[PDB]
């Protein structure tokens, strides 16, 4: 089951996704390689999870950090907001 | 009002937020 009660996820990834949205809305391209980024990383991380460790995953945390980190310049708002994301070990 | 990414991005963020400080 779900929860409710101080929601995390949906606060955050929302306003994310909505931020970067009315931010780029003019630029597609950058928009559009992000998404691909999290896309390919969350298939890789969805299948590397079901397969236990024996897979070997196309996209890491750093794979995904450092081609965002180039999408944007003096934007780095967007790269320590995602970094909070990242899963803390 | 919102529209995501009408695929599965709202999944991929939930997971990095999820699996934060979690196993």
């Amino acid at each position: 089951s779900l929860q409710n009660n101080q929601p995390v996820e949906f606060n955050h990834a929302i306003n994310y996704v909505n931020k970067i949205k009315n931010r780029f809305q003019g630029q597609p391209d950058i928009y559009k390689a992000f998404l691909e980024i999290l896309h390919t990383y969350q298939k890789e991380q969805r299948n590397a999870k079901e397969a236990g460790g024996n897979y070997t995953p196309a996209l890491t945390e750093q794979e995904v950090y450092a081609q965002v980190a180039r999408l944007f310049k003096n934007q780095e708002d967007l790269l320590s907001e995602f970094g909070q994301f990242l899963p803390d070990a | 009002d919102f529209t995501p990414m009408d695929s599965s991005a709202v999944y991929v963020l939930s997971s990095m937020a999820r699996q934060r400080r979690a196993s």
